[PDB]
């Protein structure tokens, strides 16, 4: 027996994962975005209230790359989480929140202040998302490549503690690919019908412009909300169509390999050939891309090499024996093997280099939350939580005295 | 081999399902329950 | 001997023996505290001296003493069986907190002294009743509706979506529309008569605006209904405007997406690869998912919503209302399932947490 | 006619046998063992030797 009534919250750049300690998978996974309406945050929360079109409702994100951008919207996200998805008043359940290693210490302090003062939870703890991702795989010596929508980062962890200065940050992330497919849409002129108006499916054969109708009842929607929903559509496109070349992108090979088919919400459908292989090469080599191609842009293999190099050789061999890839962008088809070859070239194979296997959507996205679930139920860890009576001074002094 | 010290799978034979399961090692999960892990060894066919 | 399959609905409790085709004992999950304690079968008759509580709201157990009494009634009155001599299969709503499952295991083993127990997800049992390896389950139960994607029998918890309208609030909206009709139904008995009206009359239209036009043009939609008080009323336009609320919750006044839209959402939340297989296998379970024509309305709706390239098939067997209990019976009758029971030894040594070690 | 029926039955039997064998292989595909017994779990049960 090592378990307590612990809830593990893992708020990344795209979705918030809330679940109980010991659970194999997060209980709920609903997006970071949240709705707004005129009077404070008159509201709409998850994938069910954030999608129905509404009279001039606008959608924002209280998060940005993992750092909190609006603590009131964050508080209301948490309130709805507790109210419905976990449907347990928070006054009893110990909680541990995951924060990106590069998130500010002052923001950690303010997060603790909000948590304890308002929600009056009886215990608390903090542990970084990369730390938790390496926590899931059971490996002390690990190197993590986290890549969500808004940011891609590489972080090593040894003895379970991040090399706090050994952080590499690269905007070449899910949003990078999403912008690339956006400019693809524009260049070959996809008209992105949002699914929420379509009411007919007069589909058409390949390439033809499909016919359809828009529902008369629809009210006006702020541009931000429409932008968010079409962004989700193109995210589905990212998941479905994008594929990554095993080796450096080549035009003749990219044309030779069989094309693939994607259909859009309104019935418009199109086939993609070399462009889908070309696009992730932009992540693996920013130079070929439009605009976002300056030498300042750093690709995945260069990112891992930089993160590995900045730390000395007393732990670099440990990083060699395990490369761990997490986050969304690692799910682009054949991304992991491409990264593996890329590092095998960049990093001298002269010494023992291994990857660590993890594939499915549960294992990449929620590996940050799975590590938190592993910690929360850990027997020795039960002593570490910041108690309320401790919090009285801990939220200021021991939120750092305790949680490195 | 590389001599990893933790992956000590071994041939084992159960009693009730009396057969050689192959490479399996024993572990204690949550709640004090002794579990046998397993490998899908390329020797799998030899155990007929 | 036989395994006891007790399905704890959100207002309707179903019980029976493993291997039986239908739940022998069905009684509303009512419990009343006098103004002793009585459960639905007698509680529904004892209202005058009684105040009625429900122990299950939206499929999640509300308080545990009332649910204890519901189980006591189930066994000792409805089934007459000794809990100490039969294995017990319990079903709980998807996304049930860990504490609730642990308390269920505790209550069973401690108070009822069951030898062997198992807690299974209702949606997966409905899939078992359907008999499909992979699928998406739309279970509009007694108090809540759940869209559950299942791959290889494994429910994907991240993609499960809850929408907080179902048969009960739908009946409340029918009471609203029925007052709009000019009648009056406010009392618990009147509410149950409106429930009977819902069961007898309503249907899910194939086209909303078209059926408004038809109702305005034609009086054929009107049908007569006889009340316990002896008078007779006619129900027309209401026969589908209330069921229409399922796909347009705005009719209820609730501010969430409809059933078909939520099914689209759940499908999207799943991995892209298996989305085609989930599309091919959509199962309609639950108590209020058996409206006539609802299957075809769903079919057209998610043919429109989904990519036209993937064949959507709606599976709604004629007795889908009990599909969860039938799945429980199938599971309990399996020889391979027998190794999955939680024995007295395992609870004694591992405690209520054992429910999470082998019983998801 | 009897020769034709006998040959057709031979082919039908062969096809049914191949189908049954395919079904048996498909059965074998699933992990045959998921649990074991308690007296074969907490009593050391074996030595690597
Ligand atoms: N099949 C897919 N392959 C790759 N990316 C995908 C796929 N489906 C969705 N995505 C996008 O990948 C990202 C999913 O990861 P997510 O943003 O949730 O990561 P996270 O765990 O919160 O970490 P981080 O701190 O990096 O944001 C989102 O941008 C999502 O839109």
């Amino acid at each position: 027996g090592d378990e307590v009534g612990a809830l593990v919250f893992d708020i990344g750049s795209y979705t918030v994962r809330a679940g109980y300690a010991g659970e194999d998978c997060p209980k709920v996974d609903f997006p970071t975005a949240i709705g707004m309406v005129v009077e404070g945050p008159t509201y709409y929360i998850d994938t069910n209230a954030l999608r129905v079109p509404r009279e001039n409702m606008e959608a924002i994100s209280p998060l940005k790359n993992g750092m909190v951008e609006d603590w009131d919207s964050f508080q209301a996200i948490l309130d709805h989480t507790y109210k419905m998805h976990v449907k347990s008043e928070a006054s009893l359940h110990p909680v541990l929140m995951s924060e990106a290693p590069w998130n500010t210490r002052a923001k950690r302090e303010k997060l603790t202040e909000l948590m304890f003062e308002h929600y009056n939870i009886p215990a608390f703890f903090l542990c970084k998302t990369a730390v938790l991702t390496a926590f899931a795989n059971g490996r002390s010596t690990g190197l993590i490549l986290d890549s969500g929508a808004t940011h891609t980062t590489a972080i090593p962890v040894h003895d379970g503690y991040v090399l706090q200065q050994g952080i590499v940050k690269s905007p070449l992330a899910g949003d990078f690919i999403t912008m690339q497919c956006r400019e693809l849409f524009q260049e070959m002129n996809i008209e992105l019908v949002p699914p929420y108006m379509i009411a007919s499916k007069e589909a058409v054969r390949e390439g033809s412009p499909a016919n359809w109708k828009r529902k008369e009842k629809l009210p006006q929607v702020t541009r931000s909300w429409h932008n968010y929903m079409c962004n989700c559509v193109i995210q589905d496109f990212q998941a479905s169509v994008l594929q990554v070349s095993d080796s450096t992108y080549d035009e003749q090979v990219a044309a030779q390999m069989p094309t693939v088919h994607y259909e859009f919400p309104n019935g418009y459908n199109c086939d993609f050939g070399a462009e889908r292989l070309k696009i992730p090469e932009g992540l693996f080599d920013p130079s070929n891309v439009k605009g976002l191609s300056g030498n300042t842009m750093l690709g995945v293999s260069h990112v891992v090499t930089t993160s590995v190099g900045m730390c000395d050789i007393d732990i670099r061999p440990g990083l060699y024996g395990s490369v761990i890839v997490a986050g969304g962008n690692t799910l682009i088809q054949s991304f992991t093997d491409r990264l593996n070859r890329e590092l095998s070239q960049k990093t001298p194979p002269s010494m023992r280099l291994k990857l660590i296997a993890n594939n499915t959507t549960v294992e990449r996205r929620f590996s940050s939350w799975i590590g938190g679930s592993i910690l929360a139920s850990l027997g020795t860890f039960q002593q570490m939580w910041i108690s309320k009576q401790e919090y009285e001074e801990g939220g200021k002094q021991c939120v750092e005295r305790k949680c490195p | 081999g590389l001599g990893d010290v933790r992956y000590r799978y071994c041939l084992t034979t159960l009693t009730v399902p009396q057969r050689c399961i192959g490479f399996a090692r024993r572990r204690v999960g949550r709640g004090g329950r002794v579990l046998l892990d397993r490998a899908h060894s390329d020797y799998d066919s030899v155990f007929h | 001997i036989a395994a006891l399959v007790v399905d704890n609905g959100s207002g309707m409790c179903k019980a029976g023996f493993a291997g039986d085709d239908a739940p022998r004992a069905v009684f509303p999950s009512i419990v009343g505290r006098p103004r002793d304690s009585y459960v639905g079968d007698e509680a529904q008759s004892k209202r005058g001296i009684l105040t009625l509580k429900y122990p299950i709201e939206h499929g999640i157990v509300t308080n545990w003493d009332d649910m204890e009494k519901i189980w006591h009634h189930t066994f000792y009155n409805e089934l007459r069986v000794a809990p100490e001599e039969h294995p017990v299969l319990l079903t709980e709503a998807p996304l049930n907190p860990k504490a609730n499952r642990e308390k269920m295991t505790q209550i069973m083993f401690e108070t009822f002294n069951t030898p062997a127990m198992y807690v299974a997800i209702q949606a997966v049992l409905s899939l078992y009743a359907s008999g499909r390896t992979t699928g998406i389950v739309m279970d509009s139960g007694d108090g809540v509706t759940h869209t559950v994607p299942i791959y290889e029998g494994y429910a994907l918890p991240h993609a499960i979506l809850r929408l907080d309208l179902a048969g009960r609030d739908l009946t409340d909206y029918l009471m609203k529309i029925l007052t709009e009709r000019g009648y009056s139904f406010t009392t618990t008995a009147e509410r149950e008569i409106v429930r009977d009206i819902k069961e007898k009359l309503c249907y899910v239209a194939l086209d909303f605006e078209q059926e408004m036009a038809t109702a305005a043009s034609s009086s054929s939609l009107e049908k007569s209904y006889e009340l316990p008080d002896g008078q007779v009323i006619t129900i027309g336009n209401e026969r589908f405007r209330c069921p229409e609320a399922l796909f347009q919750p705005s009719f209820l006044g609730m501010e969430s997406c409809g059933i078909h839209e939520t099914t689209f959402n759940s499908i999207m939340k799943c991995d892209v690869d298996i989305r085609k297989d989930l599309y091919a296998n959509t199962v309609l379970s639950g108590g209020t998912t058996m409206y006539p024509g609802i299957a075809d309305r769903m079919q057209k709706e998610i043919t429109a919503l989904a990519p036209s390239t993937m064949k959507i098939k709606i599976i709604a067997p004629p007795e889908r209302k009990y599909s969860v209990w039938i799945g429980g019976s199938i599971l309990a009758s399996l020889s391979t399932f027998q190794q999955m029971w939680i024995s007295k030894q395992e609870y004694d040594e591992s405690g209520p947490s054992i429910v999470h070690r082998k019983c998801f | 006619a009897v020769m034709t029926a006998v040959r057709a039955w031979e082919f039908w039997n062969l096809k049914t046998l191949q189908e049954r064998e395919a079904r048996l292989r498909l059965e074998q595909e699933e992990a045959e063992l998921l649990t074991y017994t308690r007296e074969d779990a907490y009593s050391m049960e074996y030595v690597y030797e």
